[PDB]
């Protein structure tokens, strides 16, 4: 949602980090993309595929996740 | 029939002379599944790995042989 | 030309003809008959030196020997007349030696043509060519060359010297061909090796330094140039021109048979330090040192008994040696090297390739000639250059070891020697040999890999470095320490430290250093681990390939398959390369791997906390500012901050005189990729595609009757090797020269 | 009329004169340079001043790939048939591989020397002689 | 580590069970059914 | 039954029996031998053999075989009486090689003929006509 | 003797001798008429 | 264990029961050759795979085929 806003500037992330291992540089350098924690950027244009598809709130992309749940099922 | 000196192309498929030309030595009496000794001029693979030429003469059949001169 | 000696020779065993040079493969009776496959042009050059594999005569097969070093001398000497000869009339060795520290060493012009005269770059003085770093200038300065037509001389004694050797070749082989009674004189042999070849040369050597070397270049340094120096007989003709730089030499050679010896004790010095105007080890020095060695050498070419009951019997002496631990010991040992030429040859490889690796490291560190400690290109390419003569040496000794064992072994004559136990617990030795090395590659790459996780992960106190979690040498700091107290202690009569690379002042020469305190760390340690997990995964794999070339739990028939084979088949659940000449092949890359890490670490640390500017303050800026210790303690570092930096001067190499060294980087790249098609693939593929070329060749009648054949198992592997060592280490060598030349 | 509009004639390029003032001299000739500043203007040249070579096929860049290609196919058309027809004599040599390995100098040369009218020979032996041969007198491997 | 998408409790434990509770349990059951028999 | 003969003069090696000889199997061989002499052993170093009886353990089948190569072709008087019998944990014993008293270089009555095709090695049926089965070109 | 030019008929004397006459034929060439990368 | 087959084209020159290191292989009377012999493979559970009785082999193409099958302690050549 952050990313419709200003999808020139703002990079897409894929998901977020959590590893034990990290410092404290890397903690700061993984926090990126205006994420309050380390997270990874995305790097397959998924965020074009869902926007230009219609996509536009969490929400949607959440219930197409259970659906997709439903038709593994 | 096949006598000394017959030029003669094999056709055992298997072979590695199998559309070769090769040179009737002797024809060894019957009762012999494959009598007819074939001579060859190009030497197959035989040898171990490494090794310099190889086997330039097996026994075929009269079935296995094309007759030329 | 008996002279009531034990020579025996054969007056006429083999006439001279030129008719067998028209029958290639003479030598061997399976090429004899001529050719059939393409493989037969392969073998006759791979079993062309193999004597054993030509005749079961022991006798014959030394007398070829002998005759091929004779040969092998003639084509030495033919290089080193070469080399004398370059220097002669196509180098500015004057121009040079007139003021070395503005000028480069150059030699080899390049015919101006299709671009290439490029190559030929100022160099000083208006020279035009290619810098050389063989040194070759810095060891005739060294000599007291001060002429060119002196060079020319040289090279017209060289000559003449291999046509000796070479006529003395067909003569001991064709007309006087020493009988196998004579080869086998191992206490003459070691005697006059030891007083004739060695005492001998070092004491000519030293004779020469005295009265050519030591007095051309004292004045040499003190500015007098070369023109104005009499010429090196003219100190011979004239003892008041010798009594002027060394008044002990007014006294005449009375103190010396009169051991009176402190007196020349103004030209036998024992200085330690180096030369203060040119950077290299004092002539002086240098002369004691060899005066010393020749008594040395002398001394010892007496101990074995020859033709007058006085001496050691080697036989005696090895059977007397037996513990019991050991069993009969050394028994059998003499007969080994009496009897087998291969056992001689992998001992000598294995002591002279080490003997080479020692003289890189003893040279980098103690400049013996004069002006080539300033010059860094020339310092790193004679200690990379005697660094990879000494592996291959020492692969060779292994792959001569396996030779003997499957040849020349015999085990009715060793019943419970050395040998035969060794053989017995060879397991032991390979299981413990396997673990250490697993424990070294743990415990020295794998603190890299530490390092690398722990850096990434921004967490630097974590790692394994001098400002972390220290790895501190204290050993041989403590050895450095030893050796900077010993001039005055320990060293009593010594001025200075024998070398200032364990410490004292940092000697330095024009505006660069020549030689200063090697300091060592964290990244020290861990560097000198991961040479020694790499020598002993080498020393593993060709240890087991002697210990096992007769036989294995897998192979227990293995002899019979002799020293070069592929294989004995897919069975047992395969059974690739467990051949000792297998066992030399990946030998071979791990000796490239190894010596590879080891001239890295030599390159970098030099550049890094030694090589570089000084200013006048005493302060010393380095050529890449110290980043040895933070950075070459992770793999990153090494890729970037090395790799990556350093690579810089020869990618942008294009448009200047060391475009060259681009190109063969370029093509060392080109040969290891090359090599990789003959390292990953198998013969079976390439023979079914001659196939298909040649029913299409048969299409059109061009069929060569030489069939043609995919190369060999074991030729497919020594081609690969072969590549691979060739494209790598040009590589290597490109990327060097490069940078050592562009760092100033 | 505006055909390769994207390329100009090095005398028109500015980038390539500026660079061909200062061509280096490749052989002991000191006009070398000049020489080759003066003829590569000929061709056309790119933005950055080096020619580019056009193997469209048509004859005004003739010189660019075509002249090349003929010469380079008589001169490997004589290469290979002076080889094939070396080969062909030596298999009725009674040894003809140790023929093959050690180079009948005299025959060779023959072969060599006779090969200027390899283009007429080579269609002679296609017409009627032993320049293709039936596929059925060939060795194969199993299929 | 932390997070301030919702349920930031659940990588928490979730990291260590995806790397440690469920790699040592299926290879324990896989090793155990590869030598079982005998 | 039992079998005799002195074991070889030997000091001992790291390459002799592991513990599949107790476990799994173990191998022997036995010759006589016209002196004392000197031979290699297949696991590596130099073992001495008694004049008269010599009886060996060892691991493997293929080491037995090439003990006895090398006792029928590198000696003077050549030792080719020599017997190689595979022994079991619970002590017996299998006859192996000679296995019909006669060595299977040379032919010798009373031996059956089995692996033996009465068709060509080209003469094998076509995969694709056997597939779905367990067998194989050269198995039907 | 006929050994020896035997000996200077072999595969790599032979072909060694037709690389060197060729590669100073091509060096020839391009010293005398350098550059040549078309023909005009 | 491996399967070691003989066929027909066999001519009897006893050379691949020679080169045979683990005595698969025997020489059995026959009467479709010269030398009125064949080759057979009656101890196959010892063959390891090593293919030296079709590297003896002359006739073109083996007369004897080597086809490696389950592997055990015995093929796998193991002394442990
Ligand atoms: C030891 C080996 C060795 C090596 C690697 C070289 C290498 C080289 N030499 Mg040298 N040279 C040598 C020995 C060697 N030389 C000896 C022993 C002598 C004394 C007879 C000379 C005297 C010599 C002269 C007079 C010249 C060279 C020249 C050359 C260069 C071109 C050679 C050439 O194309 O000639 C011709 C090639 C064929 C006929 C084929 C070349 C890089 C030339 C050079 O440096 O040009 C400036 C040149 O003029 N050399
Ligand atoms: C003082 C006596 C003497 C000397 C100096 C040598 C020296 C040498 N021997 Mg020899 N040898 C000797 C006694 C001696 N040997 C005796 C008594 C025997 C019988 C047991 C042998 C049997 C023997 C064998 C079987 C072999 C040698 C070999 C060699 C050479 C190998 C080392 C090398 O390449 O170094 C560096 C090379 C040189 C410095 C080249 C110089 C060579 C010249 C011709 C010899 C020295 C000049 C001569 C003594 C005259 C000096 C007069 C003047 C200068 C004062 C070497 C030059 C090996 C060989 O041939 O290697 C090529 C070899 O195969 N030796
Ligand atoms: C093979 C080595 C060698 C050679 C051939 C010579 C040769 C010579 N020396 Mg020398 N010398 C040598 C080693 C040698 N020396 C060594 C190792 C020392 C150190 C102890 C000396 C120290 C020495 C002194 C002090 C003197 C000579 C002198 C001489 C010359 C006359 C002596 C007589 O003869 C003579 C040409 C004398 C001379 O004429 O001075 C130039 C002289 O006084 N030598
Ligand atoms: C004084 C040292 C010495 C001596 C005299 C010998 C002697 C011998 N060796 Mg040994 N060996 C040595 C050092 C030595 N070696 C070293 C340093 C190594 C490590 C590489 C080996 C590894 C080794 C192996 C693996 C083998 C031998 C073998 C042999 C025997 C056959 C010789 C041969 O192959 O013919 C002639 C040699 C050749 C045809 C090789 C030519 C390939 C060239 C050199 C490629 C290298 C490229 C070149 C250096 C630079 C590139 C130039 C290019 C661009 C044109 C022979 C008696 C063979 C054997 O079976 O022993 C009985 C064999 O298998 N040796
Ligand atoms: C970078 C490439 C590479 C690496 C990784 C290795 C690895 C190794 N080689 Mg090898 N080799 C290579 C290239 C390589 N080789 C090539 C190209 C050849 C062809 C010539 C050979 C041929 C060769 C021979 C002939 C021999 C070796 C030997 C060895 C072993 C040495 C013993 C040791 O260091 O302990 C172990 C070191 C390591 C395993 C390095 C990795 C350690 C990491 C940093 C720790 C991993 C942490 C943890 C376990 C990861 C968990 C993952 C998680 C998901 C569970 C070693 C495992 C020798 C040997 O067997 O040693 C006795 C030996 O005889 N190599
Ligand atoms: C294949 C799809 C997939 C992949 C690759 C990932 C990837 C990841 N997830 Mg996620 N997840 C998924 C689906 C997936 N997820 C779904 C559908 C849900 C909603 C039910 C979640 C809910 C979930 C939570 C709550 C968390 C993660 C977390 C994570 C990270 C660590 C794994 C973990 O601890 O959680 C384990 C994952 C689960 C318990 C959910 C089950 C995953 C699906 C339903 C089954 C996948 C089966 C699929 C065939 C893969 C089998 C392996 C393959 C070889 C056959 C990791 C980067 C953690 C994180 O945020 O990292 C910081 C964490 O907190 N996931
Ligand atoms: C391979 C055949 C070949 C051909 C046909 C020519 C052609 C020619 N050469 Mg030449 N030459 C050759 C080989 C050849 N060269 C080689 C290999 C060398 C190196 C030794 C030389 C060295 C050489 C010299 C020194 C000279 C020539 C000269 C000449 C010209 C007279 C002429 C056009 C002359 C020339 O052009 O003067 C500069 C002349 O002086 N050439
Ligand atoms: C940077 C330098 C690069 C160093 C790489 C060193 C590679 C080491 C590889 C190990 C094998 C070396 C031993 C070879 C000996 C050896 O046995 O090699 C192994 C291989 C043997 O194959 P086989 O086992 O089939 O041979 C058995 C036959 O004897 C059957 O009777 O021989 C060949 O490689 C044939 C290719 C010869 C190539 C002919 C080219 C001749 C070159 C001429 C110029 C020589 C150079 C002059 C000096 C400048
Ligand atoms: C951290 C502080 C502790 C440091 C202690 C380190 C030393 C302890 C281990 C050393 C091994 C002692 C055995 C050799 C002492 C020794 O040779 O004893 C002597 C003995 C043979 O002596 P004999 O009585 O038979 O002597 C008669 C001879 O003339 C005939 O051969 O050799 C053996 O026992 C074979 C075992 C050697 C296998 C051991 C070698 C292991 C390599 C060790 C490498 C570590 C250091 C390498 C640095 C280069
Ligand atoms: C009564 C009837 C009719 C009326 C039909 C009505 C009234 C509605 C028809 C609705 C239909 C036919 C809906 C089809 C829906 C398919 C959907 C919604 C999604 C499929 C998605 C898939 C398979 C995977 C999607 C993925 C997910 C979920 C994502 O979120 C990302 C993209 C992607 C990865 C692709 C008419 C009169 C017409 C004909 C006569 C019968
Ligand atoms: C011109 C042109 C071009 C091209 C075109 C084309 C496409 C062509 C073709 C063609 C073809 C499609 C061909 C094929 C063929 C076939 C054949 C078949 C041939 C061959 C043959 C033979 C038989 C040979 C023989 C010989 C000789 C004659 C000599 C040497 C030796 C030998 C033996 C090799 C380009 C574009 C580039 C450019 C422009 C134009």
């Amino acid at each position: 949602e952050q990313w419709i806003k200003d999808p020139l500037n703002i990079r897409p992330i894929a998901h977020a980090i959590w590893d034990p291992h990290f410092g404290e540089g890397a903690v700061n350098a993984f926090t990126q993309a205006g994420a309050s924690n380390p997270v990874n950027i995305a790097y397959s244009g998924v965020y074009h595929w869902f926007y230009t598809i219609g996509m536009t709130t969490n929400q949607e992309l959440y219930s197409g996740a259970v659906f997709l749940l439903v038709l593994a099922s | 029939a096949l006598n000394r000196g017959d030029k003669v192309r094999i056709k055992r498929t298997e072979s590695y002379w199998y559309g070769d030309v090769g040179t009737v030595a002797s024809v060894e009496k019957s009762g012999i599944l494959y009598p007819v000794i074939v001579r060859f001029d190009r030497v197959n693979y035989n040898g171990f790995s490494g090794s310099a030429s190889g086997v330039n003469t097996n026994n075929f059949a009269e079935n296995e042989l094309e007759l030329v001169q | 030309r008996e002279a009531k000696a034990k020579v025996s020779v054969d007056n006429n065993p083999v006439p001279t003809s030129f008719e067998k040079w028209g029958k290639p493969g003479h030598f061997d009776r399976t090429l004899a008959r001529g050719p059939k496959t393409t493989t037969w042009i392969w073998n006759l050059h791979a079993n062309a030196h193999d004597f054993d594999s030509q005749t079961s005569d022991l006798e014959d097969v030394s007398r070829k020997i002998f005759s091929a070093h004779f040969g092998h001398l003639a084509v030495v000497f033919v290089w080193l007349s070469g080399m004398y000869f370059h220097g002669a009339k196509f180098s500015n060795y004057e121009g040079w030696l007139a003021d070395p520290t503005h000028i480069k060493p150059s030699a080899q012009v390049v015919w101006p043509i299709v671009g290439q005269g490029i190559l030929n770059g100022d160099v000083g003085g208006g020279f035009h060519g290619i810098q050389i770093t063989s040194g070759l200038f810095y060891l005739w300065r060294a000599s007291g060359f001060t002429d060119s037509y002196q060079l020319y001389c040289t090279a017209i004694g060289g000559l003449v010297m291999a046509a000796l050797m070479l006529f003395a070749g067909w003569f001991h082989y064709h007309v006087k061909a020493p009988k196998l009674e004579w080869f086998q004189n191992v206490e003459s042999m070691m005697n006059h090796h030891l007083a004739g070849l060695l005492g001998l040369g070092s004491l000519g050597w030293a004779g020469h330094q005295i009265h050519v070397s030591m007095p051309i270049n004292k004045l040499l340094d003190a500015g007098v140039a070369p023109k104005d120096i009499p010429l090196p007989h003219e100190f011979i003709l004239e003892p008041s021109k010798m009594a002027e730089l060394y008044p002990s030499f007014a006294q005449g050679l009375t103190p010396f048979f009169t051991l009176n010896w402190g007196v020349y004790s103004d030209f036998l010095t024992f200085k330690g330090g180096l030369n203060p105007v040119t950077g290299g080890l004092w002539l002086s020095d240098t002369a004691h040192h060899h005066l010393a060695i020749a008594v040395l050498f002398i001394i010892a070419g007496h101990m074995y008994r020859t033709n007058w009951g006085i001496g050691h019997s080697m036989k005696e002496i090895l059977e007397a040696h037996k513990g019991p631990f050991t069993g009969e010991g050394h028994k059998g040992l003499y007969e080994i090297l009496t009897t087998s030429w291969h056992a001689q040859l992998a001992i000598n490889l294995a002591l002279l390739g080490s003997l080479t690796i020692i003289v890189a490291q003893h040279m980098y560190a103690m400049p013996p000639y004069p002006y080539q400690a300033i010059d860094y290109a020339t310092q790193l390419s004679l200690f990379t250059h005697h660094m990879w003569i000494g592996g291959f040496l020492i692969v060779g000794a292994g792959a001569h070891g396996a030779i003997f064992m499957v040849r020349d072994y015999d085990p009715a004559k060793n019943v419970n020697n050395l040998l035969d136990r060794m053989l017995r617990h060879r397991d032991a030795i390979i299981s413990h040999l396997n673990w250490v090395c697993i424990f070294l590659g743990f415990h020295s790459f794998g603190l890299y890999i530490h390092n690398d996780t722990m850096r990434a992960l921004g967490r630097p106190q974590d790692m394994f470095s001098d400002t972390a979690i220290q790895l501190q040498p204290i050993f041989a700091q403590w050895v450095q320490h030893l050796h900077t107290l010993a001039p005055g202690a320990t060293a009593p009569n010594a001025l200075a430290t024998a070398s200032y690379a364990f410490g004292g002042e940092t000697i330095a020469v024009a505006g660069k250093v020549a030689m200063m305190p090697i300091t060592l760390g964290t990244a020290d340690f861990m560097v000198h681990h991961i040479h020694a997990f790499t020598i002993h995964v080498t020393a593993l794999i060709l240890l087991k390939g002697v210990l096992y070339a007769r036989s294995s739990r897998l192979v227990p028939d293995k002899a019979n398959l002799g020293f070069r084979f592929p294989c004995d088949g897919p069975g047992r659940g395969g059974t690739c390369q467990v051949s000792g000449w297998d066992h030399v092949f990946l030998g071979l890359f791990w000796m490239y791997n190894s010596l590879s890490i080891v001239i890295f670490h030599f390159s970098w640390k030099m550049q890094s906390d030694v090589w570089g500017t000084v200013s006048p303050d005493g302060s010393v800026t380095h050529v890449t500012l110290g980043n040895f210790a933070q950075s070459a303690i992770t793999i990153n570092g090494w890729l970037r901050d090395f790799l990556w930096a350093q690579a810089a001067n020869v990618i942008n190499s294009y448009g200047s005189a060391l475009s060259a060294y681009g190109i063969m980087f370029l093509a060392g790249h080109f040969v290891f990729a090359f090599s990789l098609m003959f390292l990953f693939s198998g013969r079976g593929y390439w023979q079914e595609l001659i196939e298909s070329i040649v029913w299409a060749h048969n299409k059109l009648n061009v069929a060569p009757a030489i069939q043609p054949r995919a190369l060999s198992i074991i030729q497919g592997r020594a081609v690969g090797v072969a590549h691979y060592l060739l494209g790598g280490i040009v590589t290597t060598w490109a990327f060097f020269l490069a940078r050592s030349l562009s760092i100033g | 009329a505006d055909d390769f509009a994207n390329l100009t004639p090095c005398s028109e390029n500015p980038a390539y004169l500026a660079k061909s003032k200062n061509f280096l001299n490749t052989t002991n000739d000191p006009n070398s340079g000049k020489i080759r500043a003066e003829r590569y203007a000929s061709a056309l040249c790119g933005p950055e001043g080096y020619p580019h070579l056009i193997v469209d096929g048509r004859f005004t860049h003739a010189g660019d790939f075509l002249i090349p290609s003929i010469l380079f196919l008589y001169i490997a058309g004589w290469i290979g048939w002076v080889g094939r027809s070396y080969l062909i004599e030596i298999r009725e040599s009674k040894n003809p591989e140790m023929q093959e390995v050690v180079i009948n100098v005299p025959l060779a040369i023959k072969k060599m020397l006779g090969g200027f009218l390899w283009p007429l020979a080579a269609v002679g032996e296609y017409t009627s002689g032993k320049l293709v041969m039936k596929d059925s007198e060939i060795p194969t491997s199993p299929r | 580590m932390d997070g301030s998408y919702a349920a930031s409790y659940l990588p928490w434990i979730l990291i260590p069970m995806v790397g440690w509770l469920f790699p040592a349990v299926t290879m324990g059951l896989l090793f155990i059914h590869i030598e079982s028999e005998g | 039954t039992e079998l005799s003969g002195q074991p070889p003069k030997f000091g001992g090696s790291t390459g002799g029996l592991l513990s599949k000889a107790n476990r799994e199997e173990k191998y022997a061989i036995t010759w006589t031998s016209a002196s004392e002499q000197v031979f290699e052993m297949p696991t590596g170093g130099a073992a001495i053999m008694n004049e008269g009886e010599n009886l060996l353990y060892l691991a493997r089948k293929e080491q037995c075989l090439a003990l006895g190569t090398q006792l029928r072709t590198k000696f003077k008087p050549k030792i080719q009486d020599y017997k190689i019998y595979r022994v079991y944990p619970s002590g017996e014993v299998q006859y192996l090689h000679p296995a019909d008293g006669v060595f299977p270089e040379k032919v010798n009555e009373g031996r059956e003929a089995q692996g033996t095709k009465t068709r060509r090695i080209g003469q094998n049926p076509e995969p694709v006509t056997i597939k779905f089965s367990g067998k194989a070109p050269y198995e039907v | 003797m006929d050994g020896l030019k035997s000996f200077l008929s072999t595969a790599p004397v032979m072909i060694m001798a037709l690389l060197t006459f060729t590669a100073g034929i091509l060096i020839e060439f391009n010293r005398f008429y350098p550059d040549l990368l078309f023909h005009p | 264990s491996h399967s070691v087959k003989i066929y027909d084209t066999c001519i009897g020159c006893t050379q691949c029961v020679r080169a045979c290191p683990l005595d698969v292989l025997e020489m059995v009377p026959w009467d479709g050759c010269k030398a009125a012999q064949i080759a057979s493979s009656p101890r196959t559970e010892d063959c390891v795979g090593c293919k030296r009785c079709e590297t003896a082999c002359p006739t073109d193409f083996l007369s004897i085929r080597v086809y490696l099958g389950a592997e055990t302690t015995r093929s796998m050549g193991l002394a442990y």
